[PDB]
């Protein structure tokens, strides 16, 4: 008996969507399956007919198929079985590790945390980056753009991020270890691939999951991608864990929204995206928050990727995304190639919470800093042809601050490694010393803590502040090897 | 055989709209046939509008098509002949020798939309191709097994590019090569054939270690749309199938996606940005995604990249970019100055650049190249407005104008442009040969550096005093 | 006295050239905009256009 | 009947809505009663659209409409030498009938990748910047593009006339033959451009087929198309043809009007979605024939203008992706001097020193 409430015949079917007559009882963004057997959901709802969303091919559907309803809103099963796998915008296994034990589903599309149950950020996400984790801190809750040009390193940013971690998820504090999502989205197998395999080598991929989008795949399986993902990390905070998750990137979940739109025949905007192309990322990001103490104090933090084109930054989904994140982390080709690794542009690149997210040993030895640099880059130009002395000590500094600020990948330091390199730099204990050999003296000078004064790292590390007394045996140690 | 009689309902230009009875309709990707007094016209069907009736795509120009034809489903898409015997053969979209030597005595025929490989079978391989030119091979690598992919608009001598990458590698490399031309010059297609004949990698009657497969743009968007699959599932057989190492060359990549937004409009569908196509990022998915390297055979892919006004922010260059392992940027600013290539060293980046890669040295002596350049396009400003005077920084900014003029590499294939005797420099000697330089080979200024061989060939160019 | 002259005649000369280099980030500030909204607009039109069918 | 004929159900604008048709092609000719010639583009199924090439007045609703059973053809040879004809291949200048050797499609296909030879022969303009920087070729594709009252047309014409001393000889293959297509002009300048032409004696070995903008947009359309035509004839009988389209930007201007009133969504610049196919299939067809096929030439000097200085533009981008070279003329060189204002940083020949003397 069909009743045209569950099932549906095609009327037309091509540009990777099928409008269907019938399927009455339905219900939107609902899900639906082909006779085929490749599936789909169904965005527009209208009058007669109901149009959907294929997941695949569309050569697979043809005119007056078969449609059968799922009764399932776009959903994806979360849980800690799903660290340590790579699975597809659906929560389908791709590694071929096999079946996951699910604890639990989610809907894709779910409300962001109200505006009682959030707690004002204060929990630090170290990157391990010396100019990220100094200049621009990166709070618990907080979303911090990636954004930047075409291979700047937005994405070797990330990465030493989640690299990190590797200091608190191998040990037994829940409520220091920092589970991780990356979301690839629109990425090609290659380098999805790629990644894995990198994270293989550094055992951090045990923490980690991956959802794999890539360009291949069907438009709306990158547009679930980062929502779906959303879902997997948010389990993580509402169990009072803390998530990482980084869409990289959303540029082009962005695009891959507006083929949808497009093609479904809805109203185009400013460069053909549609009307609320606004209001998808802002769904997304605004999910990621820190939680109250009432319910778990769990938190959310959000590293959203954005490809720019030609440094413009002005453009309609990069402005759009930055005027929703915490703040922002610029990358630029030209310090890229002039050797400063990572190229962060601090001029432009800031945090909204900063400070109060911050390693409080590292915000007194690095509170300047921050200035320090911001003048040293309109000095800079002084150098075509002599120097007073208000700016002939300015430029000592800042270029000896810099080349130390630049960090080899996969190298990410801790916070106790930082501070000693971050004094030194500040108070001025390095400016009688040629450039050539600054990069080997953060080698040997960190060797000679661990050696010989492994004590004083051990109290910053446990401790996370600086004492009178022990600031001041900081600075003793310090001059102590400026001599040998 | 169980023919599938269809009626032409409408045409407008190249879009058919052909007729057929119900439950009898052939699915997307189908190929329809209509026989023509002249020969054969093969259709695409596109999309199932209703009623019983489909929109096709032409694949010759649909000039003298008349309403209501009898159209003859063949079952699949347009499958072309695969195999060994595609060797030595000029085939075009439809998979017909167009190279007027008989047909093919081919054995299988495989359709040309096909899935590409799981993430499953994925291979992660870094492993260097050895190409010659210094201005490349050392500061952007090619990769074995990788996707390269030159990029510039007209001028800047692209296809003067990848007839140089033929003769140095295609020759070298131990396996099969295919090309495939898309939407390009048909009298610069035409000069290939004349070259690899002459060249010894083509012979009617002997070996033939290259395959031909032309759709020029002189051919309808239909063709030209389709026409880089045609020639991708005849290097995919030689990938999986025949189990050997392959090597893909596209040209032009960029005229795939400029077919498909000619007939994105005409299929009726609202235009995207700067007039392309709603289908963009998936349509180069479907595509890039099938030239990869899997754990049965390896396949190495030089694609060239045409950028429309030389506006790199184009959707077109855009999308293809983040396809590529390595990059050749072509710039029309750097051909003027003397030196060949036309190679812009600040864009042109591989992934291969990496310390555990190419050896330490090798890297430590790039970056230190990188350096030394985007301080002149920055600091440029002091020049036009006083010169080299305020320099204090000053030994580093002279280094500029004469590793850039280094990186010149003479070559064989354009002699009819300079007249210049080619050179071809390998790996470890264009290394040692700048990191000399990075101010011990400052004596000599200007030409001594200027279109040479590798470090021994400075020696005997800085001789000649000009 | 000479090169004393001539530095005291320099930042003179460049002081009128800051404010003469004002009399153009601005003036061609405005003309950069007069274009962003109008790349902005035309960009939409031909999609606006194009989707009346 | 419908099968041969068919009655108009709406009419206007040079676009003519007809009911019936049913055996009627793609890219037909048709007659009406009124007397106005047409085209068949839009072989909808209940409806046709169909170009008009003359007014609109004289179309009615409900009148009849014939077949021709041709698709749009002009008749090609020697005749046409010293003439000037129209798009449709009609004699405009009022000398008689022409010489009719034979009728070539206006759609013809270009030759294949096969019968192809590299272009070597060079072609002399007698311009020292053109020939000693960037020289033409027989076969190659020469554009001549820059703004408006810079002289473009100036550098094509020139060409023509230096041709003289090969024309007036007695080797045929040293011969070039020149095809002139005014497009988008206005009937006052080609009149005084042949004016001069004769006055170099060079009318003799040039066929001018000329589309002002006064005629009506399909003429403008297969101007060039027709005038290809006209100069591959030489191509197919081993001699030597040079065709100048000018203006190029204005046929797409024309074709632009034709798909906005058949009601074809537009692309970018409102532009039809095709307007590369354009260009493209109409300069492939300019080529250097094998030893085979005779050695017989066609070589094109597409000319198109920009706006602003703009070669970023829509347009210029398509024909230069196309052309194997480019002589771009600036403004600020040509009142500063330099003339003709040809830019040696922005203009290339592909071909280069293969097709020069030696």
């Amino acid at each position: 008996e069909a009743n045209l409430n569950e099932t549906g015949r095609v009327l037309a079917v091509g540009d990777g969507i099928a409008r269907v007559f019938g399927l009455n009882n339905i219900q939107a963004e609902e899900l639906v399956e082909f006779s085929s057997g490749v599936k789909g959901m169904a965005l527009n709802l209208e009058p007669g007919q109901v149009g959907i969303v294929l997941f695949g091919s569309d050569r697979l559907v043809k005119e007056g198929e078969l449609v059968k309803r799922t009764g399932n809103i776009v959903d994806v099963p979360v849980g800690p079985g799903l660290l340590g796998r790579v699975v597809d915008a659906l929560g389908n296994p791709i590694d071929g590790k096999g079946p996951i034990d699910a604890a639990g589903r989610s809907r894709a599309q779910v409300k962001a945390p109200g505006i009682l149950p959030r707690r004002s950020v204060h929990e630090p996400v170290q990157t391990g980056l010396k100019a990220v984790d100094a200049l621009v801190p990166i709070g618990r809750g907080q979303r911090e753009l990636i954004i930047g040009d075409r291979q700047t390193g937005k994405t070797a940013v990330a990465l030493d991020t989640i690299l990190n971690q590797k200091r608190w998820n191998n040990g037994s504090d829940e409520s220091k270890k920092l589970y991780c999502v990356y979301v690839a989205v629109g990425q090609k197998r290659s380098t999805v691939a790629q990644l894995v395999q990198t994270l293989e080598q550094h055992d951090a991929m045990k923490y980690s999951i991956i959802v794999a989008a890539t360009a291949s795949e069907a438009a709306p399986l990158q547009y679930l991608a980062p929502f779906t993902a959303a879902s997997i990390g948010e389990w993580f905070r509402d169990n009072g864990k803390h998530a990482l998750i980084v869409y990289d990137d959303l540029s082009k979940q962005a695009v891959a929204y507006r083929q949808l739109s497009l093609l479904l025949r809805r109203p185009p905007g400013r460069e053909a995206y549609p009307g609320d192309v606004f209001y998808l990322h802002s769904r997304l990001l605004e999910r990621a928050a820190k939680l109250s103490e009432k319910e778990g104090s769990g938190s959310l933090t959000a590293l959203p990727v954005i490809e720019t084109q030609g440094g413009d930054v002005s453009a309609y989904i990069p402005t759009n995304v930055i005027s929703i994140t915490d703040g922002q982390i610029f990358l630029e080709a030209e310090l890229f190639y002039k050797g400063i690794r990572p190229a962060i542009n601090v001029g432009l690149s800031v945090s909204r919470v900063g400070s109060a997210a911050q390693v409080k040993a590292l915000k007194q030895v690095a509170g300047s800093l921050k200035l320090f640099l911001a003048q040293y880059r309109e000095v800079a130009a002084f150098a075509q042809s002599d120097l007073d002395a208000s700016t002939k000590q300015t430029l000592v500094r800042g270029e000896r601050l810099t080349q130390l600020l630049k960090q080899n990948q996969y190298s990410p330091l801790a916070t106790e490694e930082q501070v000693p390199l971050i004094y030194a730099g500040v108070n001025g204990h390095l400016d009688g010393i040629e450039l050539s050999r600054i990069g080997e003296f953060e080698s040997s000078f960190l060797s000679y803590l661990k050696s010989n004064h492994n004590e004083l790292l051990t109290e910053i590390r446990e401790k996370g502040e600086l004492s009178k007394e022990l600031l001041a045996s900081l600075k003793s140690a310090t001059e102590s090897f400026v001599a040998t | 055989s169980t023919p599938i009689t269809g009626k032409v309902t409408a045409v407008i230009g190249a879009i058919v709209d052909v007729h057929f009875e119900q439950s009898e309709l052939p699915a997307i990707l189908n190929a329809l046939e209509i026989k023509t007094p002249q020969g054969k016209l093969v259709l695409e069907v596109a999309q199932h509008l209703g009623e019983n009736t489909v929109r096709t795509i032409a694949m010759d120009g649909t000039e003298g098509l008349v309403r209501g034809e009898k159209v003859l489903d063949t079952g699949g898409p347009i499958s072309v002949p695969v195999g060994r015997e595609t060797l030595g053969r000029i085939i075009n979209v439809i998979g017909e020798p167009i190279d007027e030597r008989g047909p093919i005595k081919s054995k299988l025929r495989k359709p040309i939309h096909a899935d590409p490989p799981s993430f499953a079978e994925q291979s992660t391989s870094a492993e260097i191709l050895e190409t010659g030119i210094k201005v490349v091979d050392l500061l952007a690598p090619y990769a074995r097994g990788g996707k390269i992919g030159l990029f510039g608009g007209a001028g800047v001598g692209k296809t003067v590019f990848i007839q140089e990458l033929i003769n140095n590698i295609a020759k070298a490399h131990g396996g099969f090569s295919v090309f495939t031309g898309v939407g390009e010059r048909t009298r610069e297609g035409n000069d290939l054939y004349r070259e690899m004949k002459e060249t010894g990698v083509i012979n009617l009657e002997g070996e033939s270690k290259v395959a031909l497969v032309f759709g020029q743009m002189n051919e309808p968007p239909g063709a030209r749309a389709r026409v880089a699959l045609t020639g991708l599932t005849i290097a995919e057989y030689f990938r999986d199938e025949e189990g050997q190492d392959v090597l893909l060359f596209i040209d032009n990549i960029f005229r795939f996606t400029q077919a498909g937004s000619e007939v994105s409009a005409l299929l009726g569908r609202i235009p995207s940005a700067v007039g392309y196509q709603p289908t963009l990022a998936t349509d180069m998915g479907l595509l890039q995604e099938r030239i990869t390297t899997t754990k049965k055979g390896s396949v190495t892919s030089v694609q060239a990249v045409y950028v429309p006004a030389d506006d790199l922010t184009d959707p077109a260059p855009a999308t293809t970019f983040a396809h590529l392992d390595a990059t050749t940027v072509l710039s029309r600013g750097i051909s003027e100055l003397g030196i060949y290539p036309a190679v812009d060293p600040l864009d042109s980046k591989s992934r291969l650049l990496d310390a555990a890669v190419v050896g330490q040295e090798h890297y430590d002596v790039a970056s230190k190249v990188q350096e030394t350049l985007q301080t002149y396009k920055s600091l440029q400003d002091i020049i036009a407005i006083l010169g080299m005077d305020e320099l204090s920084d000053k030994l580093t900014v002279e280094r500029a104008r004469k590793i850039q003029r280094f990186l010149s590499q003479p070559f064989a294939v354009a002699e009819v442009f300079t007249g210049i005797p080619g050179k071809l420099v390998r790996l470890k000697d264009t290394v040692a040969s700048f990191k000399a330089v990075l101010g011990k080979y400052d004596n000599i200024p200007e030409h001594a550096f200027y279109m040479v061989g590798g470090i021994e060939d400075v020696v005997a160019k800085a001789e000649k005093l000009a | 006295q000479g090169y004393a002259a001539e530095i005291s005649a320099r930042r003179n000369a460049m002081d009128n050239a800051s404010k003469n280099a004002g009399d153009m980030i601005n003036r061609y500030s405005i003309l950069y905009n007069r274009t962003r909204q109008a790349v902005i607009t035309n960009e939409l039109v031909d999609i606006i256009t194009g989707a009346s069918s």
